[PDB]
């Protein structure tokens, strides 16, 4: 259960080829978090890809009034 | 724009005494000096973490870029990421990085460049497909000429001055996109505000490192 | 209006719900005043120190010693509790700082997004600002951004201006869109097909210049009038 | 003071990039159009 990592050397955790989003930040795109603790890279969120094209445009048809906080 | 420095952490006991353990029995009743100085380099290094997060993770979706890279003239080549190169960044940034070059350790930052290279990537992607809605909720997908005709409606002018001399600003904009990269190529002291920022963290570990002397 | 009122209803009470339910959420504030409190137990910790000289109480020194030397002690002693204050007075003065710049943004959202309307992208919420309401809180203020965020986007394709009679006419306000057969013009946040007649649509030159124009008819009001 | 520099190219990408920014001389001398980040060594440069 040894891992090589830029910042350096970890011992305790496995590796993990999943990705998820950073909960405990270790360095160098690595974090680390109990779920076990597992170590993995970081996900920097879900990907999506928008269909572009020169003749064709996307109009909303309805609303949502949301209320967020700030402190 | 700098963003953040050069993240620094510091062993108190080991720069102070080094390897004396008399020095350091001597050391522990001077109190939680080294306990301060570890807490604020600490508190430093996590807030240049959070900057770097907050200045770039500011969309939670990764659009891509549509293969076909036409836009009724207009030439993106110059900042889009180019596929060829292993580092995945465009020639702009890759010039940028090619122009900047015991007790106490440096910290890699928990970003590394390539995900910021990500990041940019997926706000460029964002900003020419879908305008400027992706920042205010869902993406919405829209003709790069008709963006521009709103962005131009925005300053007070109709989208018939576009719409009738758009060959003419794309070839403007492309001109001074080349000018741009030139530029950049030519001054050295343009990245400045950033260089002076490492000419100084270094030195002042420099001098630091003097006092034990 | 309705829909509108039971949206902004359910909303608040998400968000008490949320408060209520989260105690991280006031994480910010917390710190604050737990840095205070850190620094001045930091402080107290300081007076348990010898500083190298051979006690840590000013009383013991004098009963023990006699003045000669009993100065150069507590010399040893005062300069290192001057060293320990200066040094928390300077943390807190950095700290100060930082609050002060923290509060001159929160009085410039306080003016703006309160009191007013800001057109500024995301400095008063996610998506398009509507409106805000202040709260107090220990040491801070909470802002609830009331904000319109658009949603259920549909296709349709789109021509940049009509060429009718040899005319281009282009819209005034909106857009153009067409739902597979028949052309409409339509704001750009929301869908609302329009007949394109010359009162919301302009014209300017010919269609021989624009690229992508297409082919359709306009309707004209004043016809139908001038038919009688 | 990196970190007050730091705010403000986050509200220079906030305003400039997600949006079109009316505010004079904020987004570039001139009127504004729009903006496109590039990533650099410890820093960011925005192209107005
Ligand atoms: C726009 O969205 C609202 C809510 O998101 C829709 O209102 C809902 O309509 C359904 C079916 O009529 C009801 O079962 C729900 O109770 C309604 N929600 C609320 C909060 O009242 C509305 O129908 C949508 N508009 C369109 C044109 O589809
Ligand atoms: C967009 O710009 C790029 C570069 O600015 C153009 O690529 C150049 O193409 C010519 C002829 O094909 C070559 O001689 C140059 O060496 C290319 N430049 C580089 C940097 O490789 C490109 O042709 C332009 N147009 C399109 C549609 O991409
Ligand atoms: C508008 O049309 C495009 C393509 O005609 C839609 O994009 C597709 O979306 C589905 C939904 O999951 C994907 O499975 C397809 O892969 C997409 N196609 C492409 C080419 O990317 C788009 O969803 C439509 N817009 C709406 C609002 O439905
Ligand atoms: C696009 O919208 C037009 C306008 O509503 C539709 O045309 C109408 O369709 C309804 C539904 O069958 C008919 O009752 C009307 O008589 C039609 N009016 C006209 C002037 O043709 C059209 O059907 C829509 N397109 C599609 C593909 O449904
Ligand atoms: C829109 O209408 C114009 C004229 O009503 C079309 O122009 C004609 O196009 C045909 C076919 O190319 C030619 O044979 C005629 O000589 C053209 N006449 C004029 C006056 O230009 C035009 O092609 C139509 N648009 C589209 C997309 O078909
Ligand atoms: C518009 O897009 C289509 C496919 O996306 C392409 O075939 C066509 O050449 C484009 N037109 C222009 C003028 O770029």
């Amino acid at each position: 259960n040894v891992f090589q990592t830029r910042a350096g050397c970890l011992i305790g955790a496995e590796y993990v080829n999943n990705s998820y989003e950073c909960d405990i930040p270790i360095g160098a795109g690595i974090c680390a978090s109990y779920q076990s603790i597992i170590a993995y890279t970081m996900s920097l969120g879900a990907e999506n890809s928008v269909a572009y094209s020169n003749n064709s445009i996307a109009i909303p048809t309805n609303f949502t009034i949301s209320v967020t906080t700030e402190i | 724009l700098p963003v953040s420095m050069t993240k620094t952490s510091v062993d108190c006991t080991m720069y102070i005494c080094g390897d004396s353990t008399e020095c350091s029995n001597l050391l522990l009743q001077y109190g939680s000096f080294c306990t301060q100085l570890k807490r604020a380099l600490t508190g430093i290094a996590v807030e240049q973490d959070k900057n770097t997060q907050e200045v770039f993770a500011q969309v939670k979706q990764i659009y891509k870029t549509p293969p076909i890279k036409y836009f009724g003239g207009f030439n993106f080549s110059q900042i889009l990421p180019d596929p060829s190169k292993p580092s995945k960044r465009s020639p702009i940034e890759d010039l940028l990085f090619n122009k900047v070059t015991k007790g106490l350790t440096v910290l890699p930052p928990l970003l590394t460049d390539e995900m910021i290279a990500q990041y940019t990537s997926a706000l460029l992607a964002g900003t020419i497909t879908s305008g400027w809605t992706f920042g205010a909720g869902p993406a919405l997908q829209i003709p790069f000429p008709m963006q521009m005709a709103y962005r131009f409606n925005g300053i007070g002018v109709t989208q018939n001055v576009l719409y009738e001399n758009q060959k003419l600003i794309a070839n403007q904009f492309n001109s001074a996109i080349g000018k741009i990269q030139d530029s950049l190529s030519s001054t050295p002291s343009a990245l400045g505000k950033l260089q002076d920022v490492v000419n100084h963290n270094a030195q002042a570990l420099n001098t630091l490192v003097k006092q034990l002397s | 209006q309705k829909l509108i009122a039971n949206q902004f209803n359910s909303a608040i009470g998400k968000i008490q719900d949320s408060l209520s339910s989260t105690p991280s959420a006031l994480g910010k504030l917390q710190d604050v005043v737990n840095h205070n409190a850190q620094a001045l137990n930091t402080l107290v910790k300081q007076l348990s120190s010898k500083f190298g000289a051979i006690s840590s109480v000013l009383n013991d020194i004098f009963s023990r010693l006699d003045p000669p030397e009993a100065e150069v002690q507590i010399d040893r002693l005062i300069t290192g509790r001057l060293q320990s204050l200066q040094t928390y007075v300077t943390q807190q003065l950095i700290r100060a700082a930082e609050i002060r710049a923290s509060a001159n943004l929160a009085a410039t959202k306080m003016s703006e997004c309160v009191l007013g309307q800001s057109k500024r992208v995301d400095f008063c919420g996610k998506g398009y600002h509507l409106m805000s309401f202040p709260q107090s809180a220990p040491h801070g203020v909470v802002f609830l951004h009331v904000t319109y965020v658009p949603a259920q986007e549909k296709n349709f394709t789109t021509a940049p201006a009509i060429c009718h009679d040899g005319k281009a006419h282009f819209p005034r306000e909106g857009v153009f869109v067409s739902n597979g057969t028949h052309w409409f013009v339509t704001q750009r946040n929301f869908y609302e097909p329009q007949i394109i007649t010359t009162d919301n649509t302009f014209v300017s030159g010919n269609c021989d210049v624009v690229i992508g124009i297409v082919n359709n008819t306009v309707y004209d009001p004043l016809q139908p009038e001038l038919d009688s």
